[PDB]
RNA sequence: AGGCAGCUCGCGGGGUAGAGUGACAGAUCGGGGGCUCCAGGCGCCUGGGGCUUCCGGUCUAACUCCGAACCCACGAG
RNA sequence: UGGGGCGGCACUCCCGCGAAAAGAUAACACGGGAGCCCAAAGGUCGGCUCAGGCGGUACAGAACGCCGCCGUAGAGCGCAAG
RNA sequence: UGCCCACCCGGUCAUAGUGAGCGGGUAACACCCGGACUCGUUUCGAACCCGGAAGUUAAGCCGCUCACGUCAGAGGGGCCGUGGGAUCCGAGAGGGCCCGCAGCCUCUCUGAGCUGGGAUGG
């Protein structure tokens, strides 16, 4: 059965919070993250230059932590129940992408608090992927995948109706 | 006015390349025939090797190779009556013929 | 493609296989050369010289005349198994006529410890002279030392290392734990000829 | 004891006249379709503006995806 | 030096065009520059891909970060032009 | 045998390219399973590296068809140059004749991967 290699998979549930600025929020912010996922964030350096907004070339801007197999789907069954209808048919994208955004962080069906670090806002992004994808991201050899093999919308929803129960 | 006497001057042109041959250099096969002395070859210019590149009032001659100095070649040339030796790196050259 | 501004690379440069800004240099140096590739089930080695109309090969080996030569039982891909490769190559190579080679990694990540400086202190030892830094492999992965080491921890998850291969259901005793010592006897049978 | 002011054959070099503009950079005249704002008239109509798309037209000493006649290097006759 | 003067510098050097598809070629011809800057903006080795646009994301907006699609170069390479 | 078909290293570098759809593997090429160890991710065994082998022809890879790209041949159409000559024409701009040579664009039709060195299959 070559349905086995068409399956849908899930892979790189990744969190990102962009605060906008470099210093005296970041590591607070680096703090947050680093229990609701726990694993070791990275900065992220902004891009060009804009003068204004207050980023700058090199300057360490947001943090993000990517989770994987086995982890990456204990962790979205924790933040889902906080947004179970904030999920909509136009989030989703044409490939096998879906992302929403957590408005307060306190706001999980968690064990969140109010310290005096404070709240901030977070989000998620959830990339569907099918066996063989390595093609396009190895060193030696490496190719592209037509868009038969790619994953189409409608399915994508059925993946997170499925073995996630999700509304819409 | 006049003109300037650069070293390349007047060959906005002559150091062009064709939209199908540019890019770090192309033709490798060129560059495994060891010339012998006695041998015949012509001065092409490569606009895109900047090491041992020879002045534009020599492209086009056509040499006669006398000896080898490093990796690049001693090549004697006419010019009018005079003859002239050029010391041309191998990316500079085609056999002639 | 577009039209008459577009240009196209070089063909082995758009299956992703040739490196030519090192391959440049090899051709202005005039290097022969000693390849050392591998794939996902063997490992190959071809000692190459430069011609106008394609490269000549001087010497080859493969890993699959490992198993119809000589006995080999084990992994064709392995760390023991890059040495052996190796070893054969340069014997083909020396007794062929070239005494001094050039190594050429290809698209590879030189690590060390790893199965490409494997295979190129595999040729050293047979008596081809190839220019290596000291940060070659490690002596205790050319045997596979370490192959054993993860067998001999069966006790827990109950399941040895060597599960039978695709033909090997009645045909091959896989014994992991014996490793190092099946391969000094394919060593030597190689060695003498 | 060879030489080259000329020609032929062979083997190479070149971006001029011309020609193009959806092949780059600039200029330049009209039409059809789609989207938007503004103004006028009784949701519609008319005008101006901006973007996109398609069709045709005019140019370049300091434009070129192209490209003659012609000139030149070397070998033999 | 289209008399000399006043002006300018065509008085040293670099790029395009004049320049007629080898070489050489003038104008008080046209369009412009240099008289420095950098201990890195120099040497080497490794990894990566740029401008611009499209889809999904709180504050987020044409333009902050994240997840994807396209992109022959439409970027960048100290400073003129090639 | 065989010859050609993939693979490793290439030459030529679009007649060879790009996209879409389809066809083909019990070996080979891959995706694929896993991380104790060499090595590794400014987080992630994703990538690199190491160890493997249950599964699959769905990707890659190879071949076929169709769209555009590209190189040619043929045909219709638009534009047009030049070395030598004359007590040739013309007020000049330019033009005609004699001897010697050509070129560019756009439509339509028809084709379009060749090849050198070595280990698996037919």
């Amino acid at each position: 059965k070559e349905n086995v290699m068409r399956r849908v998979v899930l892979d790189k549930v990744t969190v990102n919070i962009g605060v906008g600025e470099s210093g005296e929020r970041l590591q607070k912010a680096y703090q947050l993250v680093q229990e609701l996922t726990g694993v070791k964030p990275v900065y992220t350096k902004g891009r060009k230059s804009i003068r204004e907004f207050g980023v700058r070339k090199g300057a360490p801007i947001g943090v993000k932590a990517t989770l994987r197999r086995q982890a990456a789907v204990e962790f979205l069954k924790k933040v889902l129940p906080a947004v179970n209808f904030r999920l909509k048919q136009s989030s989703f994208d044409n490939y096998g992408n879906v992302s929403f955004g957590i408005a307060e962080h306190v706001l999980i069906p968690g064990t969140r608090y109010d310290p005096e670090i404070g709240i901030f806002g977070m989000d998620v992004a959830i990339t569907l992927v099918r066996p063989g994808y390595r093609t396009m991201k190895r060193k030696r050899k490496k190719a592209s995948i037509p868009r038969r093999h790619r994953v189409t919308k409608e399915e994508a929803i059925n993946f997170m109706k499925e073995n996630f129960n999700v509304t819409i | 006015v006049a003109r300037s006497k650069g070293y390349r001057s007047k060959t906005r042109k002559l150091l062009e390349k064709k939209v199908r041959e540019k890019g770090a250099i192309p033709k490798l096969s060129l560059l495994m025939h060891d010339y012998s002395q006695g041998e015949y070859v012509v001065v092409k210019i490569n606009p895109s090797i900047h090491k041992g590149m020879p002045h534009r009032r020599y492209h086009g001659k056509v040499g006669l190779v006398v000896g080898k100095r490093g990796k690049a070649y001693e090549v004697k040339v006419n010019i009018g009556d005079k003859e002239r030796v050029l010391i041309v790196r191998p990316e500079h050259l085609i056999p002639f013929n | 493609t577009q039209g008459p501004n577009y240009r196209i690379k070089f063909r082995r440069r758009r299956e992703g296989k040739t490196d030519y800004y090192t391959r440049y240099t090899y051709v202005i140096n005039n290097a022969i050369r000693f390849v050392p590739r591998l794939t996902n089930k063997y490992v190959i080695v071809s000692v190459s010289k430069f011609d106008q109309k394609g490269d000549i090969m001087i010497a080859y080996a493969h890993s699959i005349e490992l198993v119809k030569k000589y006995g080999w039982k084990g992994d064709t891909n392995n760390t023991p198994a890059a040495y052996l490769t190796g070893y054969l190559a340069g014997l083909r190579a020396v007794k062929s006529g070239v005494k001094a080679a050039v190594s050429d990694i290809g698209l590879f990540v030189p690590v060390k410890g790893g199965r490409i400086f494997a295979v190129i202190k595999g040729a050293i030892d047979a008596g081809l002279k190839v220019p290596v830094g000291d940060l070659g492999k490690l002596k205790d992965r050319v045997n596979g030392s370490h192959i054993s080491a993860y067998a001999q921890k069966l006790k827990n998850e109950n399941q040895e290392l060597y599960n039978k291969l695709f033909s090997s259901y009645i045909q091959r005793g896989l014994d992991p734990v014996l490793l190092p010592q099946h391969f000094e006897e394919v060593l030597n049978k190689i060695k003498e000829n």
